[PDB]
């Protein structure tokens, strides 16, 4: 009962590289769709498949191809990736098409960044900063900050871990990353998050705090020729202990 | 050609009501959809209208006027979790969906007991950055980006301490410059007159 | 299930006059289901160059078709339409009565 | 303008003989086919030259995709009916949708289905409900009526979209559809009097026999309006002659706002 499952969530590509995005749905739907979403404009249909055994172009088919492999699966092929195909791709399905009222069910989205050179790809630096003692005595609360900085492209997932369990209550992570140099088109990014707890929780010396960032970057097959370390997919983290 | 128009962004206060408008000019009409899309997530279906009038679904209602080519999505008793983009889309004569560019809805929390302050966080031994936190200010306060290229300032964020049913706004500023100080980090913002600046260490 | 037998009507496009070129029409209608066989006959032999419309749909759910061929009527030649359908035991022959 | 109508049919056959399509869909404006699709060609194609000349290739391409999906949905629906009737062999399923724009400016809209050539489900777009003829249709009615938005969509399509398509096609085909070719009418003896009309367009025509100025609807034999093959139609009506009294017999023909009387000497 998974709905619409599409992969991969993130991908970096060099200009000219091929890529296939997968989409499956387990809802016994007949119609499937591939959309791209770009800032400042409405969703644009790339290709669609009204029923098993048929497909046709949408509004922006150039540079793409599709395969309706069976009733469940609709894959999207980028044969020779170009920078203009940097985008967020959504697979969707509906029970039928050519009826008014039927709604779309969307997959989780795939974020693709296509670059002329991979030498601009960087993982984040991650650091954690312990609460202000003035905050603790003025509010009886304690705010830890995590900073993930210098990363490119914006393919990160930041999470907080307290005593080995991931937590969400008390957390706020910036919705959008900050461009470290807003003028440059390929600027590296920064992201901040806060975890706020009670002062009594922070003052227990056995409580342990960790901020972790999963970066999606290069893989084995990507060529690397720079002097620095190859910016592969990886987890970068930083920690703090409570202070009595 | 075929067009759908909706405002780029709207900001309202927690507990209040907001109306998100969508106008459309299309070749034929087979119904109008609203979708919700949280940041970083998939759009999900909210409503469908095809005859004239208002339909209600919990705290959300959707109105359509076919002769005016207009719809609104009405959100009552706004909560923080309503922060999202709202996408309008219309099926034309051949059942093709024409999508609006989406309206980003921003919700201001109701801060019951503002206590604006700028705190200096503790240095990390693994980082050269100094980090300052502007926090607990009322939602009418706006945080400006830095005017110094070596100072970084994030936009304000709402955090919810669920156990204490407590919400607070905050923004972070950082730099590795020698002359950076939390007393001056947010100098480019208009901050509450009563903002607390704790004294530095001797 | 209810199967409906075809109504068969044989007629000329124009009021016939011997020695003048015409079209012989066979209009087969009101039948259900849609499979049907139609031949036009000259003196009891099947005419070869015979055209027909696409299968057509009536509001009462039955079907109809027009079969036609160009011809010049004479005093001697007898013409007819021969139809088979699932509702017919044997092909049914309707002669052109002028 | 005279009354005009637009309608689309679908036919599905569950176990067709070799070669014969399992699915056919044809559109009509008045008596004129305008579009065709079947499961063998898998293409929507024009059936009138004024459709080919006014609808660009993107129209045929888009509705070709839609019809491929409608074809599959028709197969699934017929499979469900024949299972619920517990029927073996070949059975048929049909749909008819359409609208009329009447001379006076009013409109009608209709949607219905049949199984084995008999009414199965009939849409009522004013009460927004489906009329079922038996308990298999009743089971379907319950599922369709649980999708209330689909019913609202169909009402809007029947009342607004369909009429808009009809007006669009009426203009495309106006040289054919809005013309008038008056009937040529004659009377002969065969004993009965035959009143025969031919060469007319549109096919709607009213022919009657009157006796001394009174109509005798029960004694008249009415022929069908039949296609002549050249775009015009023919028709006839007959009445039996009484040898025991003289009466003035007259044929009356009404076509496209003109009345004609032929008195028999
Ligand atoms: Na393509
Ligand atoms: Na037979
Ligand atoms: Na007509």
């Amino acid at each position: 009962n998974a709905g619409v499952t599409q992969t991969p969530k993130f991908q970096v590509l060099k200009t000219g590289q091929s890529m296939t995005l997968q989409c499956a749905q387990d809802m016994n739907h007949n119609s499937m769709y591939w959309y791209r979403q770009d800032p400042g404009m409405g969703l644009r249909l790339i290709y669609y498949s009204a029923s098993e055994g048929t497909t046709d172009k949408g509004e922006v088919p150039n540079g793409y191809n599709v395969s309706r492999l069976n009733k469940r699966e609709f894959s999207l092929r980028l044969e020779s990736a170009a920078p203009s195909q940097t985008s967020v791709y959504f697979c969707a399905s509906s029970v039928w098409t050519g009826e008014g009222s039927g709604e779309l069910f969307f997959g989780e989205g795939s974020r693709l960044t296509v670059l002329e050179d991979l030498k601009n790809v960087f993982p984040p630096e991650v650091a954690v900063f312990e609460p202000s003692e003035a905050e603790i005595s003025h509010t009886q609360k304690a705010t830890l900050v995590c900073l993930a900085t210098g990363f490119y492209p914006d393919h990160v997932e930041l999470s907080w871990w307290v005593n080995g369990k991931e937590v969400h209550s008390g957390v706020c992570t910036d919705p959008q990353p900050l461009k470290e140099q807003p003028a440059l088109n390929d600027s590296r990014y920064a992201l901040s998050s806060r975890l706020r707890v009670s002062a009594t929780f922070w003052q227990n010396p056995r409580n342990h705090f960790r901020c972790q960032v999963q970066f999606y970057g290069l893989s084995e097959n990507d060529e690397w020729t720079q002097d620095r370390a190859k910016p592969v997919t990886q987890i970068v983290s930083a920690e703090a202990w409570g202070r009595a | 050609g075929q067009n759908i128009d909706q405002p780029t962004e709207m900001t309202a206060t927690e507990g209040a009501i907001v109306q998100i408008n969508c106008t459309y000019q299309t070749s034929g009409f087979n119904g109008l959809f609203w979708y919700q899309q949280h940041a970083g997530e998939a759009p999900t279906f909210l409503s469908y209208n095809v005859l004239d009038g208002l339909e209600e679904k919990g705290r959300f209602s959707s109105f359509l006027s076919r002769s005016k080519g207009y719809s609104y999505l009405l959100l009552k008793e706004l909560q923080m979790k309503d922060s999202a983009s709202y996408l309008c889309a219309v099926k034309d004569s051949n059942y093709q969906l024409i999508w609006g560019a989406g309206t980003k809805l921003i919700i201001k929390p109701d801060i019951q007991n503002p206590d604006p302050a700028v705190y200096q966080l503790r240095d990390s031994k693994s980082s050269d950055k100094s980090v300052c936190l502007f926090t607990d200010f009322d939602s009418q306060t706006n945080v400006s980006q830095s005017k110094d290229s070596d100072v970084y300032i994030t936009d304000k964020c709402v955090l919810d301490m669920r156990s204490m049913d407590f919400k607070s706004n905050s923004a972070v500023a950082w730099s590795n410059k020698s002359d950076f100080a939390c007393a001056n980090a947010f100098n480019n913002s208009i901050i509450p007159e009563d903002t607390f600046f704790p004294s530095p260490e001797s | 299930m209810i199967q409906r037998t075809p109504k068969i009507q044989v007629y000329s496009r124009h009021p016939a006059e011997n020695g003048k070129s015409n079209f012989l029409n066979c209009y087969v209608s009101g039948f259900h289901p849609s499979d049907i066989e139609v031949d036009l006959l000259k003196n009891g032999e099947r005419i070869e160059k015979v055209e027909h419309s696409d299968l057509s749909f009536s509001k009462d759910w039955s079907f109809y078709l027009l079969y036609y061929t160009e011809f010049t009527p004479t005093e001697k030649d007898e013409y007819a339409c021969r139809v088979n359908h699932v509702t017919l035991s044997q092909p049914k022959i309707v002669k052109w009565d002028r | 303008m005279r009354t005009h109508s637009l309608r689309y049919f679908r036919l599905g056959v569950s176990d067709p003989i070799h070669g014969v399509p399992e699915f056919i869909s044809v559109g009509y404006v008045d008596s004129h086919p305008i579009t065709t699709y079947d499961s063998v060609t898998r293409q929507k194609e024009p059936r009138a030259p004024w459709m080919a000349e006014n609808l660009a290739p993107d129209h045929w391409e888009r509705y070709t995709q839609l019809l491929r999906g409608w074809q599959q949905m028709f197969k699934v629906e017929l499979k469900r009916l024949q299972r619920h009737y517990n029927h073996s062999g070949s059975h048929t399923y049909q749909r008819m949708i359409g609208c009329e724009l009447l001379e006076d400016g009013s409109t009608t809209g209709f949607l219905q289905y049949a199984y084995d050539g008999q009414d199965f489900l009939i849409f009522n777009k004013d009460t927004l409900s489906w009329l079922a003829v038996d308990n298999v249709a009743h089971t379907i009615k319950q599922a369709w009526e649980a999708n209330q938005h689909e019913l609202l969509y169909q009402k809007n399509w029947l009342e607004e979209e369909c009429i808009a398509w009809l007006k669009r096609f009426l203009e495309y085909g106006k040289d054919t559809l809005q013309r008038t070719e008056p009937p040529l009418v004659r009377v002969n003896r065969k004993t009965a009097l035959f009143c025969k009309a031919h060469g007319f367009y549109p096919p709607e025509i009213y022919m009657t026999w009157m006796k001394n100025g009174e109509e005798i609807v029960q004694e008249i034999d009415y022929g069908d309006i039949l296609p002549s093959g050249d775009g015009t139609y023919q028709a006839w009506a007959s009445i039996e002659l009484d040898p025991q009294s003289s009466n003035l017999y007259s044929c009356h023909v009404e076509h496209s706002g003109v009345h004609m009387v032929l008195q028999v000497p």
